[PDB]
């Protein structure tokens, strides 16, 4: 599913600017 | 037509007196852009109470209100090549004024670092609520919205680009309204501007792509932010960012299937990788995104007031608590870089 796809991105944390 | 007389007349009036509402605030924006608020009080004046360079929970002595103290050692400013942003964000905080953007109260140098004290934003960041929750329901995440459009229709009238829009950047106060933190990547640009910057996820594909850019790609943003809010993760992900960008440049998006087709006709034209049709680039501006379906109901200028009750109030269990922010580390705070910050 989408959501698993988003958990296993590993990009659920807080994210940083480039 | 869609609209009747009575409600032709009352979106132009309203229309009308954004126009005004907007100079008399640009008017107001350049007087203090001009002449800058310096020194407006010291460390001492300030009990350190925990960390949130550093952004620390303080205590005025006298006043016994909380702050948010951001304290950034210059020497450390400099070998990173951030002086210009440094200095280009307090000059914008001291100089903004509007109901979303949150308050530099006072700002003060010393030897070793730069001190900007703004009002303390007790409810944490939007991103805890938004991961801890979920996905907030379409009234919960227009609610934000509608304060994001019209805090960016207020900045991109001043010709502030704000280029980091996302929930970690956006606090929620204790009436349950956003608080814009963080101008460190915005820029007073006229025309277009080239600089890559922003988070991977947010980008518009014209920063992406290596384009001169305008304030369009803050709408682009405001689209992701709506769908990640909506949905409970953003419309481009990947493991890398490298990827993100191949999904953001590419020109589609799916959405959920408990989206309205109201949101997803907003976001269809918010995340439209052709600047000729994107929302907030045509020829009626902000006025395509505010008389969108999507927000038909909401009532902007009660928005602004502040009169909506909001959908959600985040847990107050005082004036300095700090537990809708999360714990870090114990750093201590020890003249260095006098003529890079001689206009702080
Ligand atoms: O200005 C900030 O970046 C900031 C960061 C972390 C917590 C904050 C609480 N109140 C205001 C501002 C804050």
């Amino acid at each position: 599913t989408t959501y698993a796809d988003f958990i296993a991105s590993g990009r659920t944390g807080r994210r940083n600017a480039i | 037509g869609h609209m009747g007389n009575a409600a032709a007349a009352k979106k132009g009036s309203e229309q009308e007196s954004v126009k005004e509402f907007l100079a008399k605030a640009k008017e107001e924006f350049l007087k203090k852009w001009e002449s800058p608020s310096q020194n407006t009080a010291q460390l001492d004046h300030f009990d350190r109470i925990k960390t949130l360079g550093r952004v620390m929970l303080v205590k005025h002595k006298e006043t016994g209100n909380h702050y948010a103290m951001k304290i950034l050692d210059k020497q450390k400013v400099v070998k990173l090549k951030q002086i210009e942003h440094t200095l280009n964000e307090k000059r914008i905080l001291q100089a903004v004024n509007f109901p979303f953007l949150v308050k530099l109260e006072f700002s003060f140098k010393d030897n070793s670092n730069l001190y900007m004290v703004m009002e303390y934003v007790p409810g944490g960041e939007m991103f805890s609520h938004l991961r801890r929750i979920g996905r907030f329901s379409e009234p919960h995440a227009r609610f934000y919205a509608a304060q994001i459009v019209l805090t960016f229709e207020y900045l991109h009238s001043l010709d502030l680009i704000y280029r980091d829009l996302k929930p970690e950047n956006l606090l929620i106060d204790q009436q349950g309204y956003i608080q814009v933190t963080d101008f460190g990547f915005a820029k007073r640009v006229k025309g277009r501007t080239w600089t890559l910057c922003g988070t991977p996820e947010y980008l518009a594909p014209e920063i992406i792509l290596s384009k001169g850019y305008n304030k369009a790609v803050d709408w682009w943003a405001l689209g992701v932010l709506i769908y990640e809010m909506a949905a409970g993760y953003p419309p481009f992900f990947a493991d890398q960012p490298i990827q993100i960008y191949e999904k953001i440049v590419s020109g589609k998006v799916r959405f959920p299937s408990h989206f309205s087709s109201d949101l997803k006709d907003l976001l269809r034209n918010l995340l439209q990788v052709d600047l000729t049709k994107r929302f907030g680039n045509l020829k009626n501006g902000v006025n395509d995104i505010k008389n969108h379906k999507w927000f038909a109901t909401t009532d902007w200028i009660a928005i602004y007031q502040r009169k909506v009750e909001a959908p959600f109030i985040p847990k107050f269990k005082g004036p300095g608590d700090t537990s809708n922010f999360d714990d870090y580390e114990e750093e201590e705070i020890r003249e260095k870089c006098g003529k890079e910050f001689t206009e702080f």
